DNA sequence: ATATCCTCTAATGCGCATTAGAGGATATGA
């Protein structure tokens, strides 16, 4: 039937690998076509090419469009035709809410297009009124009056048998007909099929009925296969075992011999690595190469993105999303461009520049730089950042410059290069280009692709990203220019051509696989479609398993395992696993640590430690772990006999609290400087002049307030009005107490030495002043809300420690002790917490306190009391009683 | 089949004819026994598809249970003589929403937000409000007002227009009334009132935001799945077609929301022909506070009717199956109250050790020694409050009974990975350098951070003051003494070289940072000494799991960049543990429960004990504000179920009246509360199918004068009594300074496992 | 060398507003 000499219709059916492809390329060759696909295509002219027309039904369809002459646009126009349709004033009248949103017009378009698809005019539509579909044909008779890649089958077909003549002449050019593809044709193609194959030479319509021209219901002989040559006689037994359930017969190859299992999890977690366990192991010992293995899914972003991350850290490759704008090394250029096209340097593109590709710093080389460029321009009021990054890259500044002095060097170029080459030439051939090859990065790269798989990963990304950019330019031919802009997992439908010696067949669950969301909505398409499933599905996993011919693991959780797998574990050739072994060199590594350090086999476990490290292996040597590790000092702060240490009194309380939060919360260890913090300063600050009137005070608060970090700009209206009252507050009570007390001096600084180890007390107090008896009393403005209470501000140690210096002189008075008062600013006037003066007892229990105190930041290992301030301090993360 | 013989009560139930019908009597009489065995009676018998039954529960746990019962039963019943759909009613709700979003103009396409990303948009948006609030809070104070008053409303249905005519006619009773004998205090109330009107514009723009961003909440999607059932007839009459049998399951703790989109698809009235059968008691209703709806027991025999005006009929079904006597004697006798505030149960019918402790410590010596004695010589505890739930394991773990308790971000494991990635993107972040300096790795001594920071500050009026604060400030951080270390005679000999190996990794680590957000996280972890050391640490009785929760932050971090990792994933971090307190615990694989009493709704165990039931912990009083006092309470002339009484305001006419009406109804708000409390007990109290404990305490831990036991304990003692007779706080303070080794010896010496690493070495030693 | 807070409650001095201190800053689906 298959001969040189040969004339009608034949097929060949049945047998998913058989060799239907093969056995067509043998009858065309014999014999001195049609694929179906873009990469098929490539593969049959490569085998036809080797053994001595290669077109697919769309290509062959605007090919004969063609010769008849002797998608985001198409979105774009029904949207604006929706968005017109609105008002004037055929749809049902409750649509009108819905026409402006994006989602009706991807239904629209899909109802119209599945219209299409079964060969329906506009008319034919108005006649199955049910508003909604008699609006929908109205809307496409008007789109019609008003080509694409679904309709061009049926326009090809409709300027064909009016001619009458091309038909006939197209008919005799062709000798054999090899579709290669039937089983999934639309009904468009199929009667284009049909009508070119009337007579000539042949027309072979192969195809394959079982997995959904035709091939069911038809006259002309048929040739059965049965030899798999692609499944091994265990994988075709399931798939069988299956098909006795649809609404056949077909064996594998008996030189093969293949393994179904199926697997079950106790987690998520658990599927996703036992998964890559089998692979691994596959890989490793059983030894068969990568590419041959793939992991099918019902849906990519449901299940495949969680599965391709957790596949990918236990060291099993994944083959594999970003605009070409939105990536950082594109944008690098974009930023230039930019920059060319307005011709100043703005100040936040330039920090883009210092942190991009072109120049790269990390942040702490950007303090570095930042340091060092301030150095040059010594403002008291330092200068921003920006505002001299500008300056420094156009002026060389040289006040000091090391080893930044290349960075600014290669923006230069860059920049002079970009901005010169534009006031010539177009923008994509001598902005683009230009600013490539200006900045050096071109060499770089090139020879760290070569080495290295993290950071050549982003090199090869990076410059895939850079071509694609410069691929857009060439087709945007400076402003506009910047304005326009392996195991491989997979879904089912794309697991069709493929060989895949093993198949996991992942996510199977009864809540996604037998799909129970439901597929009605708005328009009911799915009524049109029907009137003009379990079993449906249960072809789709047929299909899936019958891509592998050695082994099929099917995999699920118990998130439930639907009845497919109860159905397949009838065929197959124990709890789920709740801790699934891997092959991965650090797991490895973990569990023979964690069996040897155990409260018999240690020994075992510990040679394979010794034979792990003996070969790298990180983590595995005995130095290398984490609980071996020794302290690097272990020696006392200070030892010199006749030391003194200096306290100041706003960090006694502190140390003697938590001696640790002390010593972390100095030296480090105190994430940042609120804003609260600085608007007290400055508070303090204004507060402190002598001769300054209230109005003055408020003046100059307000001219410096705006330059402080607030967010919510309507908080930084609230916080200027309630400090203004906060200085009017603190002139109120000053008045208040003039006739009472006297000041003597302000943020006077005390410095001295109260214990001979030594403490020297070193502050500044923020006001001193004196009594009509001659004291002198202490008075430490605060600006909180809460005051602490009096048998607490009886105890404080701050101003016990300031009346404690004005004892034996120091601050150059009368040294009498004076007393404490503690003015809380903010919250009849502001309130006063007052401290009666050290008296004689008093006095020797605070010097032993500040004598235990300071002998707690003697030596190492400080102790951590638990506070009631445990809730506010930084260093907690690192403290040991939590 | 092969269960329990159906009893005769519950087989009115179990073969009711269809229609609605209505389950009550409570705490143990076979609800959800009920259910599958119902399930079978209207499949195997007939009158319905197994694929057509739908059933709702509140937690996706009892749905997932739900589903396995009823398959397991239809399982065996096939065997003598296509499968259901069961969902919680929030998943029901997108469902709804997806099927049928373009009838209300909500894109099906649309996003649901988590708490913190939701925190993050409402905070960005009332930070971007260009006005003047004329408030004394601060942002992020305001976005948790906005962030509630936004969600009383979505559960309510009010649209934020009603709300701006709240204070009006009610501030005319302080003004213009005259005194019979402004009080300085109903201005408070006031100002209170003249609140919610201020915030209106918040959130307005908020949902304007959440609109044009085509993203949601929890608590607007059922918001929106209610207004598209109420306004739209259409979509009832096609789930009623698709759907004849329909199960509620926890009917008592069903909302408002979820109340009038389950009464207008079905039992509206329309059709008799669907089994619709609701279950639950008006005394487990427990939260109020969050699906706010005391109603709903009572509004079902006007809500479900016959389509005819018929009211739907209640089945008692009472008979005590969980519980035996002398625990349910307790129970029905500290629920007596109930005899006329929430009447519509009778009662119950059938088929103890009380401690009062002068201090904490000694009761938690007793309920630990009570629960270890059955356990050495051959469970669950109940707190009220989480926070109570850890430190009660070190006076139970030196029994040595098995402890298990129940932050993702505050693992040992993980907390190692957020710092040391703040470290890599600011150094500036001085608590993520104490982190990593004094960690297990690199342990750093006192003298070298001294010196580390002596070479920080080394390398460092009124407008100086505020030239500070700014971004680009410089602060003498410790992070670029690091990467300057200087000469190596300041450090110890074996510091430098750990200084120096540091400041190589971040260096190179920091190059690392323009790479997309997924592939650095993977790399840190990489760098670092996790996924080997995490392992390690673990009993060999687990297994190989080490490293659940270090590769659920992966996936975490992948789902967020799905990205900058400084000014996001840090802030969103940041956020995510002061709204979401650590994002989600990465729970084990499963010694004594420790879990809540919310969270023990609707279980049973053997050996329960309610441990602290003192005053001010148990019934819980503090913290407790109406709706007069904060602004984002909904008052309840526009909440819905108007239980929560309405003051008239129109019968005063001297301020002593309004002065007495207000006070009054805070005393009746008050009530409301201390009558959930007491439902909490009874909850709690009905979970024991065996001996049970009460304990209670005289001393707390941080008081200046001794607390009394709480009135449920001095209930409890009079009704055992008609009891263990067991009936200057402190200054102690703990203070903590500042295996392997025997196994190193034997891997130090040394130089089915082997076939794996033979393998690796082959795989490592192939170029 | 420099400060955590909002809120409800109890004493109190010239019945009601002002000041001070104690205790908690819950429970939490989808
Ligand atoms: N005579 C033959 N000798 C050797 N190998 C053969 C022979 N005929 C077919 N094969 C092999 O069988 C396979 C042909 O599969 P194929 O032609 O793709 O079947 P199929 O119908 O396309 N199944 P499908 O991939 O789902 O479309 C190839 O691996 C061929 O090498
Ligand atoms: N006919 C029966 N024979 C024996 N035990 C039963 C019977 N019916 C119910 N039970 C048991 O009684 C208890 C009732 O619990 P369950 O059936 O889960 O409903 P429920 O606990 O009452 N739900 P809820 O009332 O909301 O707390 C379970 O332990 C059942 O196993
Ligand atoms: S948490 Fe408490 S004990 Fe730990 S460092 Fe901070 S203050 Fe000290």
């Amino acid at each position: 039937l298959l001969e040189p000499g040969s004339n009608g219709v034949v097929r060949l059916l049945g047998g998913p690998g058989t060799g239907k492809s093969s056995l067509l390329v043998d009858t065309a060759v014999q014999h001195i076509l049609l694929t179906g696909s873009a990469r098929l295509r490539t593969a049959a002219r490569a085998a036809i090419t080797a053994r001595l027309l290669v077109r697919t039904v769309h290509s062959y369809a605007f090919a004969v469009l063609r010769l008849a002459a002797q998608s985001a646009e198409q979105d774009g126009i029904i949207r604006e035709l929706l968005a017109g349709d609105l008002e004037d004033g055929g749809w049902p009248e409750q649509l009108w809410p819905a026409l402006t949103t994006a989602g009706f017009a991807t239904e629209l378009r899909d109802l119209m297009a599945r219209c299409t698809e079964r060969g329906v005019d506009p008319i034919a539509l108005q006649r199955l009124g049910r508003p909604e579909w008699l609006a929908a044909g109205r809307f496409a008779q008007a789109y019609e009056q008003i080509l694409g890649a679904a309709e061009l089958v049926g326009a090809a077909l409709e300027a064909l048998g009016a001619d009458d003549e091309l038909l006939d002449t197209e008919r005799n050019r062709i000798k054999l007909l090899l579709v290669d593809d039937a089983q999934h044709l639309d009904p468009q193609a199929a009667r284009l099929v049909r009508a070119l194959a009337a007579g000539t030479g042949l027309t072979v319509i192969a195809g394959d009925p079982d997995q959904s021209v035709l091939l069911r219901d038809d006259t002309h002989p048929a040739i059965t296969l049965t030899q798999s040559y692609r499944c091994a006689p265990e994988i075709a037994s399931a798939i069988t075992g299956l098909g006795q359930r649809l609404p056949r017969h077909w064996t594998g190859n008996p030189q093969r011999e293949g393994t179904v299992t199926v697997r079950l999890a106790a987690s998520t977690h658990a599927e996703g690595t036992m998964i890559a366990d089998a692979l691994r192991r596959a890989h490793l010992v059983d030894g068969i190469p990568w590419s041959q293995m793939a992991v099918i899914v019902r849906s990519v972003p449901r299940v495949g993105t969680a599965l391709a991350r957790a596949l990918t850290a236990a060291g099993v490759p994944v083959q594999d999303d970003v605009p070409v704008g939105r990536q950082p090394a594109a944008a690098a250029l974009l930023t230039v461009l930019d920059v060319t096209a307005t011709g100043h340097l703005d100040a936040d593109s330039a920090v883009a520049l210092l942190t991009g590709p072109i120049g790269r710093v990390d942040p702490v080389t950007l303090r570095q730089l930042r340091r060092a460029l301030r150095r040059a321009d010594g403002s008291q009021p330092p200068r921003d950042f920006g505002d001299l990054l500008v300056d420094a890259i156009e002026r060389e500044p040289k006040g000091l410059s090391a080893e930044h002095a290349r960075t600014l060097r290669r923006l230069r170029a860059v920049l002079t290069a970009a901005r010169r080459s534009d006031a010539s030439g177009a923008d994509p051939r001598y902005t683009l280009w230009q600013a490539w090859h200006a900045s050096g990065l071109q060499r770089r790269w090139l020879a760290a692709s070569e080495r290295g798989g993290s950071v050549g990963a982003q090199a090869d990304r990076d410059l895939d990203a850079v071509t694609t950019l410069f691929d857009v330019a060439d087709q945007y031919v400076l402003r506009g220019l910047v304005d326009h802009v392996a195991v491989a997992v997979l879904s089912v439908h794309g697991a069709l051509a493929g060989e895949w010696d093993f198949v996991v067949i992942a996510g199977v669950q009864e809540g996604l696989w037998p799909n129970m969301i439901p597929r009605g909505g708005v328009l009911g398409t799915q009524h049109l479609v029907d009137v003009l499933l379990v079993a449906e599905e249960r072809r789709l996993l047929m299909a899936a398993m019958g891509r592998a011919r050695t082994r099929v693991m099917i995999t699920a959780v118990d998130l439930l395992p639907s009845p497919f797998c109860a159905e397949i574990s009838a065929w197959a050739t124990e709890p789920p696993l709740v801790a699934p072994r891997v092959l991965a060199p650090s797991a490895l590594v973990g569990r023979l640590r964690a069996v040897v350090c155990a409260p018999d086999a240690r020994a075992c476990a510990a040679a394979q430690l010794a034979r792990l490290a003996a070969a790298g292996v990180p983590g595995a040597d005995p130095s290398q772990w984490h609980a071996m590790t020794s302290l690097t000092t272990e020696e006392p702060l200070w030892s010199e006999p006749g030391h003194v240490v200096t306290l100041s009194p706003s960090t006694l309380q502190m140390l003697t609290d938590c001696p640790l939060r002390w010593l972390l919360e100095r030296h480090g260890g105190d994430d940042g400087r609120d804003v609260r913090s600085t608007v007290g300063s400055l508070v303090h600050a204004l507060v402190s002049e002598p001769g300054k009137t209230e109005s003055q005070l408020v003046n100059e608060l307000e001219k410096v307030w705006d330059d402080l970090p607030y967010d919510a700009k309507w908080y930084s209206d609230n916080e200027l009005a309630r400090h203004r009252a906060m200085l009017e507050t603190f002139t109120r009570w000053r008045e208040d107490t003039r006739r009472q007390l006297t000041e003597v001096a302000t943020e006077i600084p005390v410095e001295g030495i109260v214990v001979e180890p030594g403490v020297r007390v070193r502050g500044r107090l923020d006001r001193l002043e004196r009594d009509e008896a001659g004291r002198l009393v202490v008075v430490a403005l605060k600006t909180g809300k809460s005051p602490v209470t009096k048998d607490d501000a009886q105890n404080h140690a701050q101003l016990a420690m300031y009346q404690l210096a004005v004892a034996a002189g120091l601050l150059d008075d009368g040294d009498e002790p004076g007393g404490g008062k503690l003015v809380y600013l903010g919250k009849a006037g502001a309130t006063e917490r007052e401290q009666d003066p050290l008296t004689p007892d008093k006095r020797a229990e605070w010097l032993e306190t500040v004598g235990e105190a300071a002998a707690a930041t003697a030596g190492p290992r400080f102790v951590a009391r638990v506070n009631n301030g445990c809730a506010n301090c930084p260093v907690r993360s690192s403290c040991p009683a939590q | 089949l092969g269960l329990f013989p159906p009893t005769d009560e519950q087989a009115a139930v179990i073969a009711a004819p269809p229609g609605p019908l209505v389950v009550i009597a409570g705490a143990g009489a076979g609800k959800t026994e009920t259910m599958a065995a119902r399930v079978v009676w209207l499949v195997a018998n007939g009158f319905a598809t197994p694929s057509q039954v739908l059933g709702l529960t509140f937690t996706r746990k009892a749905a997932g249970q739900l589903l396995r019962r009823v398959r397991t039963r239809l399982a065996r019943l096939a065997g003598a003589g296509e499968s259901a759909t069961v969902s919680t009613y929030h998943a029901f709700a997108g469902t709804l929403l997806r099927e049928h979003g373009l009838l209300l103009p909500v894109e099906p396409d649309t996003r649901l937000l988590s708490e913190t990303e939701l925190w993050q948009l409402a905070y960005d948006v009332v930070c971007a409000h260009p006005g003047h609030l004329d408030t004394e809070k601060t942002p992020a104070a305001v976005t948790a007002m906005v962030l509630r008053l936004s969600g009383a409303l979505a559960e309510h249905l009010v649209d934020t227009d009603q709300l701006r005519d709240t204070h009006v006619e009610l501030e005319r009773l302080v003004h213009t009334l005259p005194a019979g004998p402004p009080s300085q205090w109903l201005l408070r109330m006031l100002a209170t009132q003249t609140e919610r009107t201020e915030l209106v514009p918040l959130i307005d723009a908020l949902h304007q935001r959440m609109r044009a961003e085509k993203v949601m909440d929890f608590g607007m999607q059922m918001a929106a799945a209610a207004r598209l059932a109420a306004r739209f007839p259409q979509v009832g009459e096609q789930l009623r077609q698709r759907f004849r049998v329909v199960l509620l399951d926890e009917y008592q703790d069903t909302g408002h929301a979820q109340r009038i989109a389950l009464s207008s698809l079905f039992g509206g009235g329309a059709d008799d022909g669907l089994a619709l059968t609701a279950v639950g008691d008006p005394i487990q209703s427990i939260y109020g506070w969050r699906g706010a709806s005391a109603t709903n027991l009572p509004r079902f025999t006007t809500d479900f009717p016959y389509s005819d005006g018929t009211p739907a009929p209640t089945l008692e079904l009472r008979t005590s199956w969980r519980n035996p006597p002398s625990t349910l004697h307790v129970a029905n006798a500290v629920s007596e109250e109930a005899r006329r505030r929430s009447v519509a149960v009778r009662a119950l019918r059938p088929r103890i050790r009380c401690a009062l402790l002068n201090n904490v410590a000694a009761e938690r010596d007793w309920v630990a020694d009570h629960l270890a004695r059955a356990y050495h010589g051959a469970a669950a505890v109940l707190v009220r409050r989480n926070a109570d739930a850890a430190p009660m394991a070190e006076a139970l773990t030196a029994r040595g009974v098995p402890v298990e308790v129940v932050g993702l971000l505050a693992v040992p494991e993980v907390a190692d990975l957020v710092a040391m990635l703040r470290l890599i993107a600011d150094p500036t972040a001085g608590s993520a350098v104490m982190r990593i300096l004094t960690g297990p790795r690199w342990r750093f001594g006192a003298r070298d951070i001294a010196a580390l920071w002596r070479r920080a500050v080394e390398l460092d009026g009124t407008a100086d003051i505020v030239a500070q604060a700014a971004p680009d400030a410089d602060t003498a951080c410790v992070a670029d003494a690091i990467c300057d270390p200087g000469d190596a005679e300041r450090y110890s000999p074996a510091g430098y070289e750990r200084i120096v190996a540091l400041g190589r990794e971040l260096t190179m680590l920091r190059a690392h940072l323009g790479h997309p957000l997924p592939e650095l996280v993977a790399e840190v972890r990489r760098v670092l000494g996790l996924d080997a050391e995490a392992r390690a640490a673990r009993p060999v009785a687990a297994g190989w799991a080490g490293t659940e929760n270090l590769d659920r932050f992966s996936d975490l971090v992948s789902d967020f960049a799905g990205g900058a990792s400084v000014s996001a994933l840090l802030a969103y971090l940041d956020a995510a543990v002061e709204v979401e307190n650590g994002l989600a615990p990465a729970e084990l694989t499963v010694r004594v429960q420790i879990l809540t009493v919310h969270a023990a709704k609707g279980l049973e165990w053997q050996v329960v004990a309610v441990p602290h039931l003192s005053a001010r912990v148990f019934p819980s009083t503090t913290q407790a504000r109406t709706w007069l006092t904060d602004a984002s309470d909904l008052p309840p002339l526009l909440r819905g179920d108007r239980g929560v009484p309405v003051l008239d305001t129109s019968d005063i006419y001297d301020r002593k009246i309004l002065s007495d009406k207000i006070s009054d109804h805070k005393k009746s708000l008050d009530q409301r509360r201390v009558d959930e409390e007491r439902r909490l007990l009874y909850v709690a109290i009905t979970r024991a199918e065996d001996t049970l404990l009460l304990s209670g305490h005289h001393w707390g831990a941080t008081e200046s004068k001794p607390r009394g036991p709480s009135e449920f304990l001095c209930e409890l003692k009079t009704i055992l009594e008609e009891e263990i007779e067991h009936w200057p706080l402190r200054d102690q303070v703990v203070e903590a300074l500042w295996h392997v080794h025997r196994g190193a010896q034997l891997v130090a010496a040394a130089m089915g496992w082997a076939a794996d690493v033979d393998a690796l070495l082959a795989e490592r030693e192939r170029p």
